[PDB]
RNA sequence: AAUAGAUCCGUAACUUCGGGAAAAGGAUUGGCUCUGAGGACAUUAAUGUUAACUCAGAACUGAAACGGACAAGGGGA
RNA sequence: AACCUGGUUGAUCUUGCCAGUAGUCAUAUGCUUGUCUCAAAGAUUAAGCCAUGCAAGUGAAAGUAUAUAUAUAUAUAUGUAGAAACUGCGAACGGCUCAUUAAAACAGUUAUAGUCUACUUGACAUUUAUAAGGAUAACUACGGAAAAGCUGUAGCUAAUACUUGCAUUAUCCUUUUGGAUAAGUAUUUGUUAGAAGGAAUUAUAACAAAGAAGUAACACGUAAAGUGUGUAUCAAUCGAGUUUCUGACCUAUCAGCUUUUGAUGUUAGGGUAUUGGCCUAACAUGGCUAUGACGGGUAACGGGGAAUUAGAGUUCGAUUCCGGAGAGGGAGCCUGA
RNA sequence: UUCAAAGAAUCAUUCUUUUUAAAAUCCGAUUUUGUUACUUUGAGUAAAUUAGAGUGUUCAAAGCAAACAGUUAAAGCAUUGUGUUUGAAUACUAUAGCAUGGAAUAACAAAAUUGAACAAGCU
RNA sequence: AAAAACCGUAAAUCCUAUCUUUUAAAGGAAGGAGAAGUCGUAACAAGGUUUCCGUAGGUGAACCUGCGGAAGGAUCAU
């Protein structure tokens, strides 16, 4: 499935022997989607098992500027770094950008420092006005496909800025 | 400025804000320019900011592509003793190597390579030194004895 | 399928088991132990080809059944169990204590041990880990995991081991003083002092060895054995006593009886 | 009777080298939601006034069918 | 043992080939064959077809035993066993053949700081308890067809088959001793510090989030406490997959190949055990080539190895062992490390 | 583009050892000064096979043994008994790779449409 | 548990194109070998017309002829 039927860099093909073993499986791949926490196992090579997610709701969040993480729920995916079907048929990669709701970590920043460890951070103006509009943008790093939970971190700054001015010159 | 594609580079393993760019030495008795240790530059395959960590052979080789982006093509030219004819052949090939945006490279120059992971189907090895010299005619033609 | 071997023919047995051509085309192959197949033997040859106690694989079974093979006072049963290169063995009834030892010519011969002795073994460390806690646990060449070591103690400086409670006493350095035992290296069976090394930059290091005849030998940093320090060689070495006896002046030595 | 307009691709024997040739032979063209790209007029590298029909990819959708009528080569040895 | 001889002519000297000569672990065949030792043997061509019979099974302290048999003081407790069956492991080893195979396999030389790894050894562990629950074989009774290594319902029981689940340790302070503090192993994500190697984003440590699989509800009995089986993590062992570099027969009456249908690389993501156009989406037009690319042929598996050898060399290598391939030809898949 | 001279040892010679410019190192002296080809040494060099050791299968093809006093005991060592010595070594395993001494022969570079080094001051 | 749809691996069959390997094929046109056959005299001597080369034409054939060359000539030579 891979490491053959292929032309040499030279632009020769190199004609097919040895016929396709086990060790290189190469499994079907995997669409994960928005909806009811439920996943499967594979039995990976070796008895290794693989958390396979087809369809995920809920997982982890972090905060980088805080160095926090939280659990919470996604709402909806709003762009990928790969072709726009996936985030037309609300698929999850491992740098996909996704809504999060804001109250989980409104309520934690309210309780530790208060106001609407290494604390003092003074926040930045554009993430406020994303935590009092609710929902805020982040991006997810974890990879769906083989731990089988969408984990992110909240993206802030210059690269926020340049996601926003991609998204919305602009339509 | 830095970032012009269809995504983002991280630069992942260099922290932010907590502190006290980001390099590394690489060893094998060479240290980092002056010029990649402060650039503003991202790159997840160069030995010096990437993941990708130098080991197995350490070549010497003639610059045959620049255009090309972010990847040269490496030729290493040698001679082939031939036991029938007692003589000596002058017999080469030539491989791909992934040059960082740091190290300025011009047609011909002489390049110091070390072996990486594989790094496409194909380049699998990684710039460390670049000297400068200016060639006459083609570098599909010079021959050099490294 | 293509699995793990589980055969392994007689013409490709290593050289040192020395295997006659004629006697079938299998080899026992050691099963996985504290040590490579290559440079440890089987309990079977072991008992039958060089200890000449037995003269057939089931009369080696029905010697092995019995609880009287013990290595590092351990009972083995596994049939081809790798010794290894430096050990203990011992059989109670009889009481006698072998400590696998090398040949000059290279190949491996048990060696008359006093108990006193025989409690006293030697593990060359081959590198040291940390886990949680940030506790230093070191893997000898004998697949044996020692944990809390001393600090002093480095990657190739060897340890003393005891038997029963399974803990280091001193350890020994590489020093130029340092007597070592060739293990693996085209040089094998010779002792020596070392007499300086040469850190190659990511290769594999040589050092030079210095035997007692002058005689300065070669051979890759992988493969050494500390044995002791210039005082005097820790374990009891073979009759030949670890100088390799030139190869012209050996039959000089040989024809005179 | 059979396609026949148009775009993309592809096109042999033979030859007087000009052709054969629209060779042969294929895919598409329906729909709307779309998107984008390609001139003249003015300001001390950029921002305002004003005129095209050629391409391309994501959709889903419609009775899996569409140069929708008219208009139009059947080819080959 | 670095070797020559006959043949062009009326006769001679050359070139030149033919023939002679000897070897072959190189094949077949003809004649002949009193002995012994030693022993290749369906490769050539048909990797063509196969009748038949066998070629992988396994229980000696130790999983489950009212099919059943036997022995000790007397229906009481131990036993020795034990057909069938459940469970565990192997059957992925071995053996045969060389069709495919032309920088492919193989051989030497590297890495895996890009991975997996049965059994074994060595260390060792975290979020009803005087011992928990169902679910089934063999078997009993009715059959079907010609049958499969075929099969249904009723009933049942076990196990080391399947599934739940029962403390404690460490840290800070007056400073043996009293208080207080806290409890996730692998694995993943985000923020930091950081004994070795050659270079770590290494080991490891700190915080914030998740987080499997276990730490024995199991079996026999050795010092004049032990063992088997099973389990989390680490290291080696037995290996495997990828992988750097160097090497191949003939052919130009094969000069330009590859690139929509990935060709060359970048980014991002899927998949794998892991790296990787392995694949997908976008982006750029790149990559190889008279130092013979791309093609074509091989009556080509490669290697150490064989013959002939003064040295050079030439030819052979299916075949004792290593590595690769196949099980009539493709393709797909469970199980299982 | 770096020559030679001087000293001990075999036979009449041959052979062995020291220095003789400059730059950083040590308070009259302590010591590094291209790359590659090439070349010398090593380690990793599977076995079988190859040449070959040793070894009287009746020799040999062999194979990797066997030998030693012992009509029945002496020695050796153990504080009554316990046998001893041994062999399976050697070179090869590309040409390529790793380390390594290198003066000769080959190339490559620095070598003036200018490029330097030293001293003083300035940033 | 049957059953269906979707990408995916893909057996197998057919269209077209290309490459490689054998064979049929009516017949055609060659070459070679056979113990001698017919006609001619081409070359070897100045072979009776010196021989030969390239080219072109003619002829039943060897051969003939023209143009420009060579001696391997029959001339190393007023």
């Amino acid at each position: 499935r891979d490491g053959r039927h292929k032309l040499r860099l030279t632009g020769g093909k190199k004609k097919i022997h040895k016929k396709k073993r086990k060790y290189e499986l190469g499994r079907p791949p995997s669409n994960t989607k928005l909806g009811s926490r439920q996943v499967h196992v594979v039995r990976g090579r070796g008895r290794n098992y693989k958390y396979r997610a087809i369809k995920l709701d809920s997982g982890s969040f972090s905060w980088p500027t805080f160095g926090i993480s939280k659990n919470t729920r996604i709402i909806d995916v709003v762009y990928n770094a790969s072709n726009n079907e996936l985030v037309r048929t609300k698929t999850l990669v491992k740098n996909c950008i996704v809504v999060i709701d804001s109250h989980p970590f409104t309520t934690w920043y309210e309780n530790t420092f208060g106001t609407t460890i290494g604390k003092s951070k003074n926040i930045d103006p554009l993430l406020l006005e994303q935590f009092k509009q609710g929902r805020v943008l982040a991006c997810i790093s974890s990879r769906p496909g083989q731990c089988g939970k969408a984990d992110g971190y909240i993206i802030e700054g210059d690269e926020l800025l340049f996601y926003k001015r991609k998204m919305d010159k602009r339509n | 400025d830095v970032q012009h594609e269809r995504a983002y580079q991280k630069q992942e393993g260099a922290s932010f804000f907590n502190s006290k760019r980001y390099w590394k030495k690489v060893g094998l008795g060479f240290a980092t320019p002056k010029e990649a240790k402060e650039g503003v530059y991202v790159d997840k395959k160069c030995p010096f900011t990437g993941n990708v960590s130098i080991r197995g052979r350490i070549l010497k080789g003639m610059v045959i592509s620049n255009k090309m982006k972010r990847t040269i093509i490496i030729r290493r030219n040698y001679l082939h003793y031939v036991k029938k004819y007692n003589r000596f052949e002058k017999r080469h090939k030539n491989i791909p190597c992934h040059c960082s945006p740091c190290f300025d490279v011009k047609e011909g120059d002489i390049v110091t390579v070390g072996q990486c992971r594989p790094l496409s189907k194909t380049v699998r090895f990684n710039v460390l030194h670049v000297e400068k010299h200016q060639i006459f005619g083609s570098a599909r033609k010079q021959f050099v004895l490294f | 399928g293509k699995g793990i071997k589980k055969h392994l023919k007689r013409v490709n047995a290593p050289s040192h088991w020395m295997l006659n051509k004629m006697g079938g085309q299998y080899a026992p192959k050691t099963s996985s132990g504290p040590h490579k197949l290559l440079e440890s033997i089987p309990l079977v040859i072991l008992l039958r080809n060089r200890l000449k106690y037995a003269l057939t694989f089931d009369e080696v079974k029905m010697i092995l059944i019995q609880k009287i093979v013990k290595v590092d006072n351990k009972v083995r049963t596994d049939c081809t169990f790798p010794v290894g290169l430096m050990d203990v063995i011992h059989i109670t009834k009889s009481n006698e204590y072998f400590r696998l030892l090398y040949d000059i010519k290279g190949r491996f011969v048990p060696h008359r041990i006093t108990n006193e002795e025989s409690k006293y073994k030697l593990c060359k460390v081959k590198k040291i880990l940390l886990r949680k806690g940030r506790l230093s646990i070191a893997v000898t060449h004998d697949g044996r995991s020692i944990p809390y070591i001393h600090p002093d103690v480095k990657v190739n400086d060897t340890v003393r081991l005891d038997l029963e409670t399974g803990k280091v006493l001193e350890h020994l350095k590489f020093q130029v003083g340092s007597l070592v035992m060739v293990t693996a290296g085209h040089s094998v069976g010779r002792v020596g002092v070392i007499s300086s090394i040469d850190k190659n930059m990511g290769t594999y290091d040589i050092i030079h060895v210095k035997d007692s005849r002058n005689k300065v030998f070669a051979t890759r940093l992988s493969n050494v054995f500390v044995i002791g320090d210039n005082t005097k060689p820790y374990i009891s070495l073979p009759r030949e006593k670890g100088i390799k006896l030139d190869i012209i002046e050996e039959r000089r030595n040989r024809l005179k009886a």
